[PDB]
């Protein structure tokens, strides 16, 4: 899912996408790995004063 | 493929600071397809030893990159190496043509295929100094059609850390 990595071209001026490490082979023990890209965060901030 | 001759005595001092691309002179697919993705293209160049580190500036879809790499010199004066990086092996540099106040003809060399470009420290450049790139087009055994003028406007420089290759 993270393949996207950039590549200038000098010769012909060109800037690109290096299409190396596309695909991974799975091993054998492996039933699914999947490259699913995901974030969550959370933040809590508390402040008292007296 | 073939050899042509480096600017005599080149003075690296001479060829710093700002340059903008006008033109590129290639065979290359990727410019007689898809050149709707030519961008206005500024270098800015620093000595290093005999080598020069090159900054090449372009906007990428609207962000503006920077690009970062070595004229490593192969010890002789007006040519340079590359510094063979990446998978595509190393690509020869020579400076063919130029005045250090206002344009340079480059020569780039890959897979024994020549390809030029010219470039120019402030926007316009004279027309006879443009028919000197189409003749040494001409005499690269290229056509004109093979040569793309780059955006003549738009140009960006000093890209953010996040948008600098890194390639050296």
């Amino acid at each position: 899912g993270e393949w996207r990595e950039l590549r200038y071209d000098s010769t012909c001026e060109r800037l690109y996408y290096g299409d190396d490490e596309k695909y991974f082979r799975k091993p054998y023990n492996f039933l699914k790995y999947h490259f699913e890209a995901l974030a969550d965060t959370g933040i809590s901030s508390e402040f008292y004063d007296n | 493929i073939s050899t042509i001759q480096p600017k005599a005595n080149f003075d690296a001092q001479q060829f710093a600071g700002t340059w903008l691309l006008v033109a590129v002179g290639s065979a290359c697919r990727f410019l007689q397809e898809q050149g709707h993705r030519a961008e206005a293209t500024t270098l800015h160049v620093a000595p290093q030893g005999t080598a020069m580190a090159v900054s090449t500036f372009r906007k990428l879809d609207g962000i503006c990159w920077q690009v970062r790499q070595l004229y490593g010199d192969t010890g002789v004066l007006g040519r340079f190496l590359l510094q063979a990086r990446d998978a595509r092996g190393a690509v020869h540099v020579v400076v063919a043509e130029t005045d250090y106040q206002s344009f340079a003809v480059l020569y780039l060399e890959r897979a024994g295929q020549l390809s030029v470009k010219l470039y120019a420290r402030s926007l316009p450049v004279s027309d006879s100094v443009l028919s000197g790139f189409e003749q040494r087009v001409q005499e690269a055994h290229l056509t004109e059609d093979q040569i793309f003028y780059f955006p003549k406007y738009g140009f960006c420089e000093a890209a953010d850390q996040f948008h600098v290759l890194d390639e050296v």
